[PDB]
RNA sequence: GGUUCUCCCCGAAAGCUAUUUAGGUAGCGCCUCGUGAAUUCAUCUCCGGGGGUAGAGCACUGUUUCGGCAAGGGGGUCACUUACCAACCCGAUGCAAACUGCGAAUACCGGAGAAUGUUAUCACGGGAGACACACGGCGGGUGCUAACGUCCGUCGUGAAGAGGGAAACAACCCAGACCGCCAGCUAAGGUCCCAAAGUCAUGGUUAAGUGGGAAACGAUGUGGGAAGGCCCAGACAGCCAGGAUGUUGGCAAGCAGCCAUCAUUUAAAGAAAGCGUAAUAGCUCACUGGUCGAGUCGGCCUGCGCGGAAGAU
RNA sequence: CCUCCUAAAGAGUAACGGAGGAGCACGAAGGUUGGCUAAUCCUGGUCGGACAUCAGGAGGUUAGUGCAAUGGCAUAAGCCA
RNA sequence: GCUCAACGGAUAAAAGGUACUCCGGGGAUAACAGGCUGAUACCGCCCAAGAGUUCAUAUCGACGGCGGUGUUUGGCACCUCGAUGUCGGCUCAUCACAUCCUGGGGCUGAAGUAGGUCCCAAGGGUAUGGCUGUUCGCCAUUUAAAGUGGUACGCGAGCUGG
RNA sequence: GCCUGGCGGCCGUAGCGCGGUGGUCCCACCUGACCCCAUGCCGAACUCAGAAGUGAAACGCCGUAGCGCCGAUGGUAGUGUGGGGUCUCCCCAUGCGAGAGUAGGGAACUGCCAGGCA
């Protein structure tokens, strides 16, 4: 009665703190708003992250939620 | 201890038919639900269901719309139509043997009755080898060619039968175990009675209550297994053995009753049987009916009964006697538990049953006789005691032949009144 | 009552705690007041029999750690999970 | 014999059983049988245990089982082969590392307490110690 | 199934995806030859990151035990109440792959810097083979933390790898054979003889041929360590003496069982430890002192040994 | 085909391993502007019962999401026009 | 305009028997026997509720626990499919010891005869028939006893062929 | 310098509770409702014209460890590499080193602008 599974989304951060970025490259992809956009980091439809100007990645922590946003800074 | 959906027919033509509320009690005390109880007619069983297709289709019917988890029939029925019933509806199905084993296999907590109720599963289990289904098909071959041999069938055959030799011969041993500890009192001149009869008689509480030693006892259908001996006083004799015993049931497996012969030599070997009798149950005449035929079964009717009318509180204005065969010997008795009416006269009905001497001799002797005290009081008692003339003493006694003449031995013998 | 005689440990961590022991020493620390806490190494069998009483962890106990008498109170104890055995002391200074 | 009235899921995975036992000191009696030696603790063994030693403290005292058994063991039927799916689940168990303290005791002496104890510890697989309460 | 001369250089895979596919085949991964393009790549240091694993914990989702403060139901009164049960909450206590108010080590991604490495990186083109894997270690599912079992991840070795060791022993340990030498040093492993090298030096243990097969459990074997009771108010095992009053306690006398289980004169005696007696008498233990002049008693932690230990040429 | 776990804290990862769903729905259940904030319980109150609407209080998402599960959602992605 | 759903979809269009059988392969893969394991089986021990006329341990022993053998049923697929003849019977045997008889002994709920149980002991011995293809089993009648297992469930280049 | 308002930084050492305190300006409630605007009823809210009253509630400030929050050192668990064992699990060397808990901290800190009072 169990043998049945989905093929995996590869989902994740496909773009790590620091890196260099052209725009339009997804940085990271999510079910839920996992991490919330920034400053030049738009939200896609399915809530993918990806970068609106060139720059560099960074993470940080904002807000009284204490929640983990992802902006580009440009370099 | 699940949903079943029960089946009583009534075979009122010939004497196979069942009490439906004794059948009702086993399955209670089994502990299963019962969510139905189907009633049917006929003339002679069906040979295909045990049931007419018509009556097979309402149980399947019954069990589809309760949800039932097993089916209980209150026969015999053989295991092509356990296997047609199976096919029809796709619950289980427990024969009424298969019912009291089950039974016995939840009260077993001995080692004997383990092995007794392993050893009549597999006897009916045994029975029961009709279907073949495996994974391993026909093994095709020839002349010269590999194989095992033989077929799957025969193998199981093989190996049930040598399993159940095993059994069997373990349970030699458990009678040779307890023939050792029979052959303790045997060599002793050992008075041994041994009450049995129908389940429910009253009888685990009348041995509770004479030897004053606690064993189980409730409303509960077999609550007994295996036997208990306890010393018991009785006038004549003295030391007596009292044994308690399983019940037996209207119909008792043949498997069950073989299985149950290390634990029924108690029951062989009696000196006197008590069969005891419940006289407030309607089916009385039934309950003597089969607890003959179970004796006859064993091959133990020859041994001296005496009858025990139990339950006679629940007799409207009844008063306990002793009713008295053409030869002035007690052969019944009535009684009850729990009011203690009538036990003093079974035990002087016990006194009168096993004997061999009426004779009463009185003793006297110069200041030599405290050896006398002592051996009179050793045997048996003194029976009559009193003091005379001129420091002299007049016993009377009565004790058995073999203290008379083991005394004598011992003894200078020179009161010249005891032989 | 109490007098422990306690030496202040040259190398502290998971290796020396172990060793330690192995050779039937353990391991404990000084804290409370504000003096900087004091990491020490006691005599398991002595401290053993000490605690063995019940007003050990009841009464003003004083150690001795290079020629300085300190006053503390027993705060916590680690014991083996399942040997007559110490782990760790802590003694809060009072 | 113990179980849980109720779970979330049927069947659980094997697993390990490494590590040390937390909940390893006497905390409602005044002694306990502790476990020095590692492995599973069935619901039977557990009532064989609790029996002999409500037995050998005749209705007096008061008893604790700080371990249950909650994790369910499967174990297939004699002549099936391997796969086919999980089998079915047969029993539960308790997992024991060293230092769990298995039974509690109070309101008994000494004496007493480690004659019913070691009647327990008679019926149990694993080797285990007698233990009393101790302050801090 | 078989496939015929030689030497030199490099050198795999037994995986993913798809398939009337599963022992076939195709693209990619891996081999190889060639061309081209940049510190391209690896290792280490530092720097920027995200984890949610191990561990842990119990706010959440569930499961668990006890205690406390107590709704609500139900066996009965015919609203009282309750020996059953009792949610919530509070305190303590555990458990979880599909729990997380926490959270590593590693691994992975990116940047910078030396040194080192036969460009070891990327792309394109010619040619392949291969898609039965095996065992060992670690992390797991399944199985019985069964299998020389099976299915994954990752590393190693075999495959395709000889030499030394493990007696013999593809996969274990050491270690990578271009050729020759009757030269030397080491690795694992060893150094009484077969058989090369210590019948080597120092301090201990064992008496079981343990070493050289095995458990729960049992034991004055033997070594060691920290305490404790007692002893010159004379101890421990030895050697003399008493155990009675009510009372044959009551429902059989202490000694079948059951309830009281307390006094007593007193140096001391349990309404009695088994034996035994029909049972008393009896037996004498617990119970207390005399005499006897250096240690004695018994729990704990540990080294090594003993029993538990029966198979077929 | 989709969700979780096995899956060993990047991705990915097998078994006739453990558990569940899908083969739709909606012209509003989409877009935008403006506005709003739940479950549960406690207390009081006509028919009212343990649970219908009203008033206040504690509570703070234990609610909701068109349909499984996971991850999200208060700027709300939840509710109303 | 697709339950082409066997969902990378043979064709628009398709079910069975072979014991009358065949051919290429595979020990890549079942049945026999061997191998690993030892859940199961058999034997042994730990605790002692209880049974045993009083009495846990003469004799047993529940609830639970730990081993041994390799011996039953199984698990795996390691050898064998360019062949390792299968069950039972006959002839001939051989080892083990967990001993059936005979010997030695402790305990006994051993008065004697006769037994039970445990320990030591493998020298020798260790049924005939009715039924059934049988091994087993039941039965009859014996014996001091009619042991339990291994040996390709010993033994078909020794017989037979139920 | 003190007080208030607006907008930020940081996101509980910043919160929730308890006690006190403030109306000159500011803020708050507050007065009225044809009209601007609105109630799936209600001028409750949104909104408009105002300034009689009170800081009652709200709000700001101050004090209080009741709760929340933060939180060492030491030890422990775990783990990379190398090695070992009695190898279902552990131990040794070395590097990293939690969580929980204890001691203790904690009644936030700060930037631009505007108004009142000094
Ligand atoms: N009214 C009444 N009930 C009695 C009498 N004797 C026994 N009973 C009841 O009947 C039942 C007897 O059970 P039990 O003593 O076990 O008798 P048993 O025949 O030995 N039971 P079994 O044979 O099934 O093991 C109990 O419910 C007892 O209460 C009697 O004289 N009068
Ligand atoms: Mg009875």
């Amino acid at each position: 009665r169990n043998g049945r599974d989905s093929e995996a989304k590869r989902l994740g951060v496909k773009r790590f703190g620091g890196e260099s970025v052209l725009a339009g490259s997804i940085i990271v992809r999510q079910r839920g708003t996992k991490f919330h956009a920034g400053a030049n980091v738009g939200c896609g439809r399915d809530h993918t992250l990806f970068a609106k100007a060139d720059g560099k990645v960074k993470f940080e922590v904002k807000g009284p939620k204490n929640r983990k946003f992802i902006s580009i800074e440009a370099e | 201890g699940e949903q079943a959906v029960l089946v009583h027919i009534y075979f009122a033509q010939d004497k196979d038919m069942e009490d439906l509320q004794e059948f009702e009690s086993l399955v209670s005390s089994a502990g299963v639900e019962a969510l139905q109880v189907i009633t049917g007619s006929r003339k002679a069983p069906h040979p295909k269901y045990f049931v007419g297709e018509g009556k097979a289709v309402e149980i399947a019917e019954a069990v589809k719309a309760t949800g039932a988890s097993v089916v209980l029939f209150d026969h015999a029925l053989s295991p092509a139509q356990e296997r047609n019933l199976e096919r029809l509806c796709e619950c289980r199905v427990i024969d009424r043997t298969g019912l009291i084993l089950d039974i016995f296999a939840q009260r077993a907590r001995t080692h004997e009755g383990k092995l007794q109720v392993e050893l009549a599963q597999l006897r009916h289990l045994a029975t029961r080898l009709v279907r073949g289904w495996t994974h391993l098909e026909r093994q095709k071959g020839g002349i010269g060619l590999r194989g095992p041999g033989e077929t799957q069938l025969e193998t199981d055959r093989r190996l049930l039968r040598n399993r159940i030799v095993q059994i069997q011969s373990r349970l030699e041993r458990v009678e040779k175990q307890r023939e050792q500890g029979r052959q303790s009192r045997i060599k002793a001149d050992v008075p041994t009675v041994s009450l049995v009869g129908y389940t429910n008689a009253g009888k685990s509480t009348l041995f509770n209550r004479i030897t004053e030693a606690r064993v189980y006892a409730a409303d509960q259908l077999f609550a007994t297994l295996d036997p208990t001996l306890r010393r018991i006083d009785v006038a004549d004799v003295g030391e007596t053995v009292l044994a308690d015993t399983v019940g037996f049931i209207r119909h008792l497996p043949h498997d069950l009753v073989a299985a149950f012969k290390a634990t029924l030599q108690e029951t062989r070997q009696a000196t006197l049987l008590l069969h005891v009798i419940d006289a407030a149950d309607v089916r009385v005449q039934e309950n003597i009916e089969a607890v003959n035929t179970v004796l006859e079964e064993i091959d133990a009717h020859e041994i001296p009964t005496l009858l025990v009318m139990n339950k006679i509180d629940m007799l409207e204005d009844f008063e306990p006697r002793i009713d008295r065969d053409e030869e002035n010997k007690p052969n019944r008795v009535w009684l009850s538990a729990q009011t203690g009416a009538g036990i003093p006269q079974l035990f002087q009905a016990l006194t009168e049953r096993l004997s061999g001497e009426v004779a009463q001799h009185t003793l006297r002797l110069p200041p030599q006789e405290g050896r006398l005290r002592s051996r009179f009081y050793q045997l048996q008692a003194i029976e009559k005691e009193w003091m005379e003339e001129d420091g002299s003493v007049s016993l009377q006694v009565r004790m058995p032949i073999v203290d008379w003449r083991r005394l004598c031995k011992q003894e200078p013998a020179l009161i010249d009144y005891l032989i | 009552m109490f007098t422990i005689n306690a030496e202040v440990r040259k190398e502290q961590g998971k290796g020396a705690s172990r060793r330690l022991r192995a050779a039937n020493k353990f391991p404990a620390i000084i804290y409370g007041g504000k003096e900087a806490p004091l990491a020490i190494e006691l005599d398991h069998d002595k401290v053993m029999n000490m605690q063995a009483k019940a007003e050990f962890y009841s009464e003003v106990l004083t150690i001795v750690v290079d020629g300085k008498e300190i006053k503390v109170k027993a705060q916590d104890v680690q014991r083996h999970p399942y040997k007559p055995k110490l782990q760790h002391i802590d003694f809060v200074r009072a | 014999m113990l179980q849980p009235k109720r779970t979330k899921f049927r069947k659980m995975h094997k697993g390990r059983n490494r590590g040390l036992a937390q909940g390893t000191d006497v905390s409602f009696g005044s002694f306990g049988l502790k476990a020095v030696g590692r492995g599973r603790l069935t619901a039977r063994q557990i009532e064989a245990a609790r029996r002999a030693m409500t037995r050998a403290v005749k209705r007096q005292g008061k008893i604790w089982i700080r371990v249950f058994p909650d994790k369910p063991i499967t174990e297939k039927p004699l002549a099936v082969r391997m796969g086919k799916g999980k089998g079915n689940v047969e029993y539960w168990v308790a997992l024991i590392q060293p230092g769990k303290v298995l039974y509690e005791m109070d309101g008994v002496p000494e004496e007493l307490a480690r004659e019913a104890f070691k009647l327990a510890a008679a019926k149990l697989p694993i080797k285990t110690t007698f233990v009393t309460k101790t302050v801090m």
